[PDB]
């Protein structure tokens, strides 16, 4: 009924206001409480503050000094800024509705309780990196195949994280196999997918490999055969 | 449009890095980059070509290196007549050469 | 933060005991989170479950004080490798802004897994280019380690080498990538170029030529 | 070796078209572009403009695409890898604002990448 959906940069230089956004699809904003949360390489996960059905906020004393949480009601979307950006603020930033919990021990007129706020559902991520270097769109290279057979899709030199791939715009999904990317030593990651199909599905079954890099608004579409 | 180093300086016997970058269309990875040491109002000297390449008699301290997006031209060991104003240039083969913005070291 | 290692039989029940123990009575949440996935809330009050999440995950109630809270996740599967953290509340102290520690749990006892190495030779695009990479793609193998190896004809090559540390595919087992760049001439003077997939005690061999 | 004479730092005044010599020497001016750059006080150094004396082929920037006239006159040879040469520079539409210091340097190498890089420059002219 409820999801969420990230949406960012994705490349942010130092000394500048990183912004996010999230939408709520289903549910309305003004209702719930919202919560944004981030995990660096190695560090935990962090809770970087949230906001109110009444839309008040209270911030994480961590990043308290340049974090500000917005929300507009106009449709269902929370924005988030972090200024002064570092190296160590590239992460991957949730954002999930928080549900307020009153917890009560002793008695409610003398105060006797507390709040306690959890997450339930979570968005999907959006992975921001923090770096002086500038975006580059990747360079896609068809790799043509030869029980099965499979065939591939090099995705090579691009900048940052990440990078969707899609087989026949969507339509090829069995056997799919999208692989991590690699860190070159010049700084530029380098993917690859590869897909498992018939042999007898050479000829002649279109097989368009999509790849899409949003820091770069570079879309490409390349097609493989022997 | 090619943004050089705003300034810095060092030590004699330490080591300077000149920063030289640009959009799409002046750097780099399809344009080679040159770097001139030039004092101001003077016969300007050719330092690095070709993004390293040293131009005849050019001391070894003086290296060039070109990022994907950014090139760089160190100064190690310092010395006195170091004190000049050092611009950068964006060239290819059958074109002309665009200047930086400037470097004081 | 820190994180605990905690190593559980496949099919045995796991108990993961809190990082930090209350001053008070306390609210408990348990999340589940592997890297590169946004976290699962499995436990929010002190023992209530959300839906979708089998009964097999249980958390401790806090009934009388001095209980420490602990997630109990009978009939452990591979897939429930992953980091949990444990959102401590309670009475005493103040806010919990920190999700706290990470416990990593590895399921022992699961199948071994040979990979299916997958090697691809230039593209004539690429080749065109003046560059050429040789891919070697390793997949479902388990456990999560392998050592490649790139060959030029019989003579090892490591000059130029780039290899992924291996990643959990959604199918709990493991993928790694190998990328060998070279020159194209270094593609065309030599005969045959071969990427070695070692895992655990077992090497396997898949071999490329400009043919 | 090589030498590059530059003509008298003469002053004129808006409107007006002036012409700037460089006299080459120890070197055959044919094998080498001969390049033409501006060093205003109220902007960066600027490239003007590359000439071949020895296929007459011009190359300028297109801030000065038509306003500038770069020629040069046959060399004379001094011995069998040494000449003399001159190049010339004028401009159109001239204005109080084109004001600096001008200089003329060769190319670098004869073929390659980096043929007609200014290389070897001269002792420059102060104008208006
Ligand atoms: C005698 O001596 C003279 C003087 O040294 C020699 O002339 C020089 O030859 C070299 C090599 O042939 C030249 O270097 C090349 O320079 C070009 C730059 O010119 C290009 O750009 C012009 C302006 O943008 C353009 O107009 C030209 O295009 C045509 O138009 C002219 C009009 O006259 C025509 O003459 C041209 O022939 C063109 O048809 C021109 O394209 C540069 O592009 C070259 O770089 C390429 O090639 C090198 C390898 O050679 C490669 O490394 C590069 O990456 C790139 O691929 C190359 O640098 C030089 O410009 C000439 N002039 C000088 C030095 O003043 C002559 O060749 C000698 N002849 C003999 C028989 O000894
Ligand atoms: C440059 O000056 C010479 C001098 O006679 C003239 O012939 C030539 O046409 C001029 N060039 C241009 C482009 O007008
Ligand atoms: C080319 O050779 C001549 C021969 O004396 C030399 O003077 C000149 O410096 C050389 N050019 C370069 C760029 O070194």
């Amino acid at each position: 009924q409820v999801q969420l959906q990230e949406s960012g940069p994705g490349l942010v230089k130092p000394s500048e206001t990183l912004s996010l956004t999230c939408t709520v699809s289903g549910g309305s904003i003004s209702n719930y409480y919202w919560s944004w949360i981030r995990q660096s390489p190695g560090k935990g996960l962090e809770w970087i503050g949230y906001i109110s059905d009444s839309e008040s906020t209270n911030y994480n004393p961590s990043l308290k000094s340049r974090v500000i949480i917005s929300v507009d009601t106009s449709k269902n979307q929370l924005s988030l800024k972090l200024n002064s950006v570092t190296a160590a603020d590239s992460a991957i930033y949730y954002c999930a509705r928080a549900q307020q919990g009153k917890r009560i021990y002793g008695m409610v007129s003398f105060g006797e309780f507390f709040y306690y706020y959890y997450m339930d559902v979570w968005g999907k991520g959006t992975t921001v990196t923090v770096s002086s270097a500038s975006t580059k769109g990747p360079s896609v290279f068809p790799l043509a195949p030869s029980g099965t057979a499979a065939l591939g899709c090099l995705v090579k030199d691009y900048f940052p994280e990440p990078v969707t791939v899609s087989w026949n715009s969507g339509a090829l999904t069995s056997g799919v196999h999208t692989f991590p990317a690699v860190l070159q030593s010049s700084g530029l990651y380098s993917l690859s997918s590869v897909v498992t199909v018939p042999s007898s599905s050479l000829g002649t079954q279109t097989y368009i490999c999509n790849v899409n890099h949003k820091p770069s608004n570079t879309k490409v579409d390349k097609k493989v055969e022997p | 449009v090619l943004t050089q180093s705003a300034s810095v300086s060092g030590s004699l016997g330490q080591s300077v890095t000149i920063s030289c970058t640009g959009p799409n269309s002046v750097c780099c990875s399809h344009k080679s980059i040159s770097w001139y040491q030039w004092p101001p109002g003077r016969a300007p000297t050719l330092i690095i070509y070709e993004d390293n390449e040293r131009a005849p008699g050019i001391s070894p301290r003086f290296s060039g290196y070109k990022s994907y997006w950014s090139a760089y031209l160190t100064i190690s060991d310092l010395r006195p007549e170091d004190e000049t104003t050092y611009y950068c240039c964006s060239y290819t083969h059958n074109s002309g050469c665009v200047f930086g913005t400037g470097t004081k070291v | 933060s820190y994180v605990r290692p905690l190593s559980v039989a496949l099919g045995e029940t796991a108990s993961i005991s809190c990082g930090r123990q209350a001053l008070g009575s306390r609210a408990v949440q348990w999340y589940q989170h592997r890297p590169g996935q946004a976290p699962i809330l499995l436990i929010y009050n002190n023992q209530d479950r959300p839906s979708g999440i089998p009964e097999r995950f249980s958390g401790t109630p806090d009934i009388n004080f001095g209980t420490r809270a602990t997630l109990t996740i009978s009939g452990v599967e591979a897939g429930d490798e992953a980091d949990y953290y444990c959102h401590m509340w309670d009475s005493r102290s103040g806010f919990s802004w920190s999700f706290g520690g990470a416990t990593r749990l590895t399921v022992l006892g699961q199948p071994k897994a040979a990979p299916s190495v997958t090697l691809f030779p230039p593209s004539s695009e690429e080749l065109q280019a003046n560059k050429a990479t040789l891919v070697c793609l390793i997949s479902d193998f388990y456990p999560g380690a392998v050592t490649v190896a790139w060959k030029a004809d019989s003579s090892p090559v490591k000059a130029g080498v780039e290899t992924t540390t291996p990643s959990k595919q959604s199918n709990n087992k493991y993928a790694a990538s190998s990328y060998l760049s070279l020159t194209p001439m270094q593609w065309k003077m030599h005969k045959s170029y071969s990427c070695q997939v070692t895992h655990e005690g077992s090497t396997v061999e898949k071999t490329v030529a400009p043919t | 070796q090589g030498q590059l004479v530059q003509s008298g730092a003469t002053t004129t005044k808006p409107g007006s078209s002036v012409k700037i010599s460089c006299k080459t020497s120890g070197y055959r001016f044919n094998f080498y572009h001969i390049n033409w750059i501006r060093q205003t006080a109220g902007r960066g150094p600027e490239w003007m403009g590359w000439i071949s004396p020895y296929s007459g082929d011009k190359n300028l920037a297109p801030a000065f695409q038509d306003r500038v006239n770069m020629t040069t006159d046959t060399e004379v040879p001094v011995t069998s890898f040494t000449s003399t040469g001159a190049a010339y520079m004028e401009i159109r539409n001239l204005t109080s604002d084109d004001t600096g210091t001008y200089f003329c340097a060769k190319g670098l190498l004869r073929d390659g990448s980096s043929t007609w890089l200014p290389y070897l420059w001269g002792q420059g002219t102060l104008l208006t």
